[PDB]
């Protein structure tokens, strides 16, 4: 009779037909991803079309229920998720132009081929070749040529496209009652209507700043050490007082620093904790790897894996005749169907990645009971954090000695700990200033704080001021240097990695104090502790029904992002970096002194 | 071909059966027999796979 009961009945109808159509869509997407054949392509296209059509008509019928007179938080959250107009709020011409722009950005990024002048008979693509040269080569001018050529070509062909893209997305966000597209992206963390756990769209930027201000000493020490080692690698090009050259960061864009472990090793004489040899000697197939991951998850208290998971998942590469996507992906088909698409091999890596994806599947299983439109993470960071904590716990020397991969007489001295923490720092602490800088640049360019003709000059300045990386040559506005990255060219949010990074170590501290660990945080294992699995499961079951602040209070006892677990994780490495940076200068200058 | 009743005005008594296919009127406006906004057919299909 009231609006709320109408909303409940409409949501029941929507949930039933949504789960059926979503299952058909996910099954067709799975059949395309495990079997790349043209009939599977057209089946996936038809199912995706019928799903987008359904979610469109149902959103049209869903916007007839105003939210101000609904008091139930679950119904309000589901209707808030359903009533989003996306790109439909514009006119048909502008919407079609926006989709055309997005498609052509995708095709330019995917099929972008940049090669050497005077040798045009064949050319090199980004994914097969550019990652290799930019991640393994030690030649300065070769990396400079590849870096400058790719950014030059892609920037000249993508700058007017991004120029129209920012305007169209800004109009889309402002028609959808948002300040800018940055506010639209920050709206995922917004919590409204719950007392005490309220979180605003605008608060995220200062929270990120407040965490980064405490990130800065550790990052500065790491930067100084990396700079010194690269000075050993490249003698005259890098300055003691200046920033790092941009094409020497181990990746195409400087997102990860994990490719510098060979050059920046603390103790090269000590071996690593690679256990691939023990797996290949004892014949650990992919099935037993997933069974060991299952054993870890039943050790911590979470449910076992379903029968349909073992029956329907393709945990091995099928062969040459049948082509499949090799990307590790966890699939939540729905209707109680959970699968993992992973071309598993025998490696320490794929073992950790299997733990990561099974963490994803456990997260998807806990929240299954929830309604369909709330079957997601509370924010975009929790879903990857709950897999990365499993990847953290499974890589410990204690866990490898428990399951027999590592010898029981293995001596864990401080040098291998320093080595492990530095690899983890290059992978984790290295991506934080780049992520914060890129997201803050995107927020200001959507907000209009950065003038249209001042993009590159502002971006490079921030790279000098935040990341401590200098450009090789000056770039004018004919280039679009941010747009060379996959996430920004294809309309993806980037702050999820920063939030995931913080939530990872927060969850890790909460579980390790729950499991009574008496040593340093990096040695901790959550195996056989059921109180820690229960503490985590109290957050996993919620899904998106509760605020992410409430879920964080459920796990770590705090309702806001904290940077203390990350610095507590890297504390011995922090002391070591303080000890060996006495001769060198910590910190950087924004001048162009290296190049 | 397997259906279940999702919408009914009142709860069922023990050992009772309802075969009615009447459009469930969830709002204030009469449905008039034709399916439309706030008017849902009560029998939903069990799409078994
Ligand atoms: C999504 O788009 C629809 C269609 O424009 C919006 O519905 C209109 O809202 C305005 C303002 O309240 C009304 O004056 C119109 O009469 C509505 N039209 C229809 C057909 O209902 C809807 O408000 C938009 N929702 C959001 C969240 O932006
Ligand atoms: C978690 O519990 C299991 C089961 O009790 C432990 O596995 C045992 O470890 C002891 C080590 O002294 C062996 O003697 C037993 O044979 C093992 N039993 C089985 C069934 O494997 C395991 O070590 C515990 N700890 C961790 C970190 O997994
Ligand atoms: C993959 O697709 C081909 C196309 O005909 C089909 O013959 C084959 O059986 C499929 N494989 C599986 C595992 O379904
Ligand atoms: C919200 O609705 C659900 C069912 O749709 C119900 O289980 C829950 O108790 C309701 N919450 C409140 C606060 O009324
Ligand atoms: C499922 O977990 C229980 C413990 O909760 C265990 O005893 C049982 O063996 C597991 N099932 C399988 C098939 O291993
Ligand atoms: C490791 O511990 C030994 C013994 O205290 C000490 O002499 C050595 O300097 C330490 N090394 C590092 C890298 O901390």
């Amino acid at each position: 009779s009231t609006i709320e009961e109408q909303a409940k009945t409409f949501l029941d109808k929507f949930n039933h037909e949504a789960e059926d159509l979503f299952y058909q869509s996910s099954l067709a997407s799975w059949n395309y991803n495990t079997n790349i054949t043209e009939e599977n392509v057209q089946n996936m296209n038809n199912a995706g079309d019928k799903w987008s059509a359904f979610l469109k008509e149902q959103s049209t019928l869903a916007q007839m229920y105003p939210l101000q007179e609904i008091q139930n938080l679950t119904v309000k959250l589901q209707l808030q998720a359903l009533q989003q107009n996306g790109s439909s709020v514009l006119s048909e011409d502008k919407s079609k132009r926006l989709n055309t722009i997005l498609n052509t950005m995708s095709t330019i990024y995917s099929t972008g081929k940049v090669c050497n002048p005077d040798n045009p008979q064949e050319c090199l693509l980004l994914e097969p070749g550019l990652n290799e040269i930019m991640a393994n080569s030690l030649d300065y001018n070769e990396r400079l040529w590849a870096w400058e050529s790719w950014r030059s070509e892609v920037g000249k062909q993508l700058r007017p496209l991004y120029e129209e893209y920012v305007v169209l997305k800004n109009e889309m966000a402002r028609a959808n009652h948002y300040e800018d597209y940055g506010d639209y992206w920050r709206g995922d963390y917004e919590v409204n209507g719950v007392d005490g756990y309220d979180y605003s769209r605008g608060q995220l930027i200062e929270d990120v700043e407040h965490t980064f201000e405490e990130i800065k000493p550790l990052y500065e020490h790491l930067h100084a050490y990396v700079r010194a080692k690269l000075m050993n690698a490249y003698p005259s090009y890098i300055s003691p007082i200046g920033c790092l050259p941009a094409h020497l960061l181990g990746d195409m864009w400087g997102r990860f620093w994990t490719n510098l472990y060979s050059l920046t090793v603390p103790f090269g004489q000590k071996p690593n904790i690679d256990v691939t040899d023990a797996m290949v000697d004892q014949a650990w197939d992919a099935q037993r790897i997933f069974k060991e991951a299952e054993k870890f998850f039943v050790s911590v208290g979470l449910p076992n894996m379903t029968q349909g998971f073992w029956e329907n998942s393709m945990l091995t590469d099928p062969g040459n005749v049948q082509k499949a996507v090799c990307h590790p992906t966890a699939w939540d088909l729905g209707k109680g169907d959970f699968r993992i698409l992973m071309c598993t091999k025998v490696t320490m890596d794929d073992f950790l990645t299997a733990h990561h994806e099974m963490g994803h599947i456990q997260y998807d299983m806990a929240y299954a009971a929830q309604p369909f439109l709330l079957r997601n993470g509370a924010n975009e960071g929790f879903h990857e954090a709950v897999g990365e904590i499993m990847s953290l716990s499974a890589a410990t020397p204690k866990h490898l000695k428990s399951i027999g991969l590592l010898s029981p007489d293995f001596q864990e001295d401080n040098e291998t700990e320093i080595n492990f923490l530095l690899k983890q720092a290059l992978t984790i602490v290295g991506t934080l200033p780049f992520t914060y800088m890129l997201e803050k640049w995107r927020w200001m360019v959507f907000k209009g704080e950065i003038p249209k003709d001042q993009w590159m000059k502002k971006w490079w300045e921030m790279k000098r001021e935040i990341v401590g990386v200098v450009e090789p040559v000056p770039h004018d506005e004919t280039y679009c240097d941010p747009a060379s990255l996959f996430h920004v060219s294809n309309d993806y949010s980037f702050i999820r990695y920063y939030t995931r990074t913080l939530y990872q170590f927060q969850f890790q501290e909460a579980l390790c104090q729950a499991a009574k660990h008496e040593g340093p945080l990096h040695k901790c294992d959550i195996s056989n502790s059921t109180e820690a699995g229960q503490k985590l499961f109290n957050m996993l079951r919620l899904g998106k029904s509760e605020p992410w602040t409430l879920a964080l209070e459920n796990v770590v006892g705090a309702k806001n992002m904290n940077v203390r677990p990350l610095l507590n994780y890297f504390e011995p490495l922090f002391t070591w970096l303080k000890d060996q940076n006495k001769n060198s200068f910590v910190g950087w200058s924004t001048d162009w002194s290296p190049y | 071909n397997y259906l279940y009743r999702l919408f009914r005005k009142s709860k069922l008594k023990p050992f009772e059966r309802d075969i009615s296919t009447e459009i469930y009127q969830a709002g204030n406006k009469p449905c008039n027999g034709v399916a439309g906004p706030n008017c849902y057919s009560p029998l939903q299909s069990y799409g078994f796979r």
